[PDB]
């Protein structure tokens, strides 16, 4: 397992460390979409940060099952529910939660 | 799908161009119809990044010498490639008694003949080469530099007392075989500054890979 | 896609915003075929 | 980390967290008796059995929730969309897998559930005087789903406070993200239409509102990936 | 020493600050030798 | 609560949480062949096998992370510092144990890892034109460690996004604090110098930034305690 | 979800979380020797063995903590209040169960414990010059408990920093809520008064202050439910 830079938005030099994690907070209301990315271990995107990704670049084609893990680093007193959902090839990102 | 293309030997095989000697009839570079090439497997650009995936490596190499004229022409010129085992002194003149010393394996071949190839065993006096050395080999800055990792030195030259008759270009290809790697380390993600250390642009730090607009917009 | 099933809930005294780290990796049944030395990070002569 | 690979698709999902098998039954084919007795229904095992990954929906501090209708959702994109369109009768189980990419600095909870015969009901005008049966947008919201307007009554006067009485699974950010549900074919007919009648609906509502201290990506992506378990069709057109 | 490996992450709606309680105790292999009645809290006549 | 006591030291650490044994090997002594064949290397079991507790580092909302270099870190303070100084050759395994004292009202995550042959690389001037090999402060930062200047590239153009490919362990405040790693002797030589070549480096970076609602002690102390497993030396000076 | 039903009462408590049995002993009746040898004490198994649910106390961002005194707390409300009043001698074990209804958007930690012979001590005037033994309000605070004035010294110069040395159980909101403790009869006498001497006290203090981002119900209800295990009485009046 290697850190997937799902939050691969800040490009600034002294912020690159933020690309390692995305946030969740009070401002967000139920239903709100938090984040979203593709299952593309090869291609450019958030996967390029992972060792997996970087190795694929040294290869032309591939196939297999993947395994993303999500670690909540918030307070201990923090609670709530997040809904992670995978949509196989085709079916665009679900309209709403 | 056979997981064989993902082995170590199938990853590090393939003869790559690591050296290109040049013996112009007249000019600047190598004005003596000979030149000394230090075996450096980083002669192949993308090789550094690769091998540097590990901390310890062990391997042998098969070097191949494809020599011709700058035009790509074949000519009746006899050459002598010599190998300087790390520890023996290298030639300095077009007839330093160096090319004479037997303990320095030489291999004569004409350009007529197909490429010349030979195998260099795992040299190092250590258990394995090591791309990283966090210390100093017990004025000057000798950090990160690991001594015993020197594979040797090839010394190309046109056989004979006098200079060559035509201009020559010797390309050196090396394929490493029987590889063993150890201690996998993160994959380089900042351009390389020197062949020496792992220094990088201390401000020009870019993100490991491309970036997007918002984390919600794909 | 990751969605907010419920709002973020915290008591008085705790950080009203947290972060989530993501860790990927392929499963056992992964393959790779054909080699391609595509590498933008290349070795440069001092 | 361990990526499952069933088809020309390869999702890098967790090793094997907890999956709720619907109504306690693995979707299967069929004994030897149906709405077709001298019509042996071909069972697409070809490209009709791979991973489909719907366009990730973005969860905001304000998302009211979303829903999709099966089998409709896929009759759109896919070779399973090819089948559902060129075939008359249909019977197929499923397996949805909703993932959530967020950081330990976010928080929320999503209730993900399967509700058979999910019949919508719009405002009925505005206050309640118009027998306007919901649009063709709410009855079959393609592969991009549709948002709930009244999450509390699931858009059908039923309280979400009780939705857990269906095959469901929670997705509390501080505890997980991926959630799985294996749906078996649920119908009052062996073989039913795969274009007009939607065997059920998949709901995914934020019960505990998404939130993050200011400065974190405000939208957390919910990725719904699904796999058609035991497709079955009869008579092509 | 306890260090912040990552920043504190919380969703909108939760306390943007929490606390950590510490509980100590010696393990099974603990010893004590020699008695010393050092006690600043002493008995006082009404 | 259960305090381990191996030496004139007594750390009151947790009963027995999870410890990651490095590269899957317990540090051991040696078969019967080395860089010394007619030189039986004395194996310090005396005071060279006790608990050392480095000066706790303070974690701020802004700490970029820290790192130490073994065996250097201890050649300083300790009788193990006595050995590493008065001896020529050296071989020794380890066992680091990083603890974090914080409250349930704080939050963060530390990635703690061991990286063999950790070669630093400063700015290389400022923009990138100076072959200035890092100071004797970054190559051997004594027992007080040193801070990362560019955490993202671990000060050596390697992405921390992949550091987990080393013996590592996470320390997410909301889930734990103490983390342990048993390092075996990793070198391309049986017996190497214990004063010039640092077999490896211990990194400890805040991947999820420390944080606390205003009013809580803002600095959480990270206490690194380590124990030299199977020390070995040859020829005194 | 699984509701326990022992009596004309029915609490819908969790299935079976973790309960701390006090001093490792299940409250029992008695061998065949007591403060009554020719007086066989009737053992109320009737309505003296049901569930009592004390008036829920409200936890604020500022609650200093509360405490109740057994057996007093119930000699008030209940048929167990009938017994404790019309009987001379008494011996009875217990079983407290403290529940906390809060959301995943709150946070806190309660230390719940049982402290035998819990003798209070007010301010002793103001600064410390008045042998004023606490009111009849602090010695027997009925079924509505009483608040601590000096939580740090538990109102008796003893540090709460060490209260865990008693039968206790934690209630960290982000991890649970219900906590249980089975108390056995602890006394220096087989049969003691059930009206003047309170065998012990139940404390419940907020060690980690309650908190919630603004907008959530600020008061979390703490529901204490208890069941008299093995009541025993002698001679009615």
């Amino acid at each position: 397992e290697t850190i997937l830079e799902v939050n691969n938005v800040p490009t600034n030099a002294t912020s690159l460390m933020e690309r390692l994690r995305f946030p969740v907070s009070a401002q967000a209301g139920k239903g709100e979409l938090c984040a979203v990315f593709r299952a593309d271990p090869g291609r450019s995107g958030p996967w390029q940060s992972t060792l997996l990704g970087q190795l694929c670049g040294y290869y032309t084609q591939w196939s297999g099952s993947l395994e993303v893990t999500f670690m909540f680093t918030g307070s201990f007193m923090a609670t709530g529910k997040m809904l992670i959902a995978y949509t196989p090839p085709g079916g665009p990102l679900p309209k709403d939660r | 799908h056979s997981t064989a293309e993902t082995t170590l030997d199938s990853f590090f095989s393939r003869a790559g161009l690591v050296g290109e000697i040049d013996l112009p009839l007249e000019g600047t570079t190598n004005p003596n119809g000979y030149a000394n090439w230090d075996i450096d497997i980083t002669g192949y650009a993308q090789m550094r990044r690769k091998v540097e995936l590990f901390t310890y490596m062990r391997f042998d190499a098969e070097f191949t010498f494809v020599a011709c004229t700058p035009t790509g022409g074949v000519v009746p010129q006899l050459l002598q490639y010599m190998f300087v085992p790390p520890g023996a002194p290298k030639p300095d003149s077009r007839e330093s008694l160096a090319w004479q010393t037997a303990t320095n394996p030489s291999v004569f071949v004409k350009l007529s003949d197909p490429p010349a190839q030979v195998s260099v065993p795992f040299m190092s006096p250590a258990s394995a080469y090591q791309w990283f050395y966090d210390g100093y080999p017990t004025k000057d800055l000798e950090y990160g530099a690991c001594p015993n990792n020197m594979m040797g030195t090839f010394s190309v030259r046109t056989v004979g007392t006098s200079k060559s008759k035509y201009p020559l270009v010797v390309r050196i290809y090396m394929r490493m075989k029987h590889v063993r790697a150890w201690i996998p380390r993160p994959m380089r993600n900042q351009n390389y500054l020197f062949k020496a250390n792992p220094n990088y642009a201390g401000n020009s730090i870019k993100p490991t890979g491309a970036s997007r607009t918002a984390i919600t917009t794909l | 896609s990751i969605w907010y099933q419920t709002n973020y809930v915290v008591p008085i005294g705790a950080p009203n915003t947290a972060y989530i780290i993501a860790l990927a990796a392929a499963q056992k049944n992964f393959t790779m075929k054909l080699c391609k030395d595509a590498s933008d990070i290349l070795q440069t002569g001092t | 980390v361990a990526q499952l690979t069933i088809g020309n698709s390869t999702i890098t999902t967790q090793e094997a967290a907890n999956i709720i098998v619907g109504y306690g039954e693995w979707p299967s084919y069929c004994s030897d008796s149906d709405a077709t007795a001298v019509d042996k229904p071909t069972r697409p095992d070809v490209s009709v059995n791979r991973f489909y990954t719907l366009d990730t929906k973005l969860w905001e501090k304000s998302s009211k929730g979303w829903y999709w209708k099966f089998p409709d959702v896929l009759t759109e994109t896919g070779v399973f969309g090819q089948n559902a369109q060129f075939h008359y009768l249909y019977r197929s189980g499923f397996c949805i897998h909703v993932q959530c990419n967020a950081s330990k600095f976010h928080q929320g909870a999503l209730l993900v559930a399967i509700l058979p015969e999910y019949v919508i009901g719009t405002v009925a005008g505005g206050t309640g005087t118009e027998d306007s049966h919901p649009p063709y947008k709410q009855t079959q919201p393609g592969a991009d789903g549709f948002e709930l307007q009244h999450p509390y009554v699931l858009d059908a006067g039923i309280p979400i406070s009780q939705l857990t009485v269906c095959p469901h699974q929670w997705i509390n950010l501080r505890t997980n993200n991926c959630a799985t549900i294996i749906v078996p074919y649920i119908n009052a007919l062996p073989f039913d239409s795969a274009l007009n009648h939607c065997n059920f609906g998949l709901l995914v509502v934020p019960i505990s509102p998404l939130d993050y201290d200011q400065g974190a990506t405000p939208v957390i992506p919910i990725t719904i990936t699904l796999a058609p378990m035991c497709s079955e069709f009869a008579g092509l057109r």
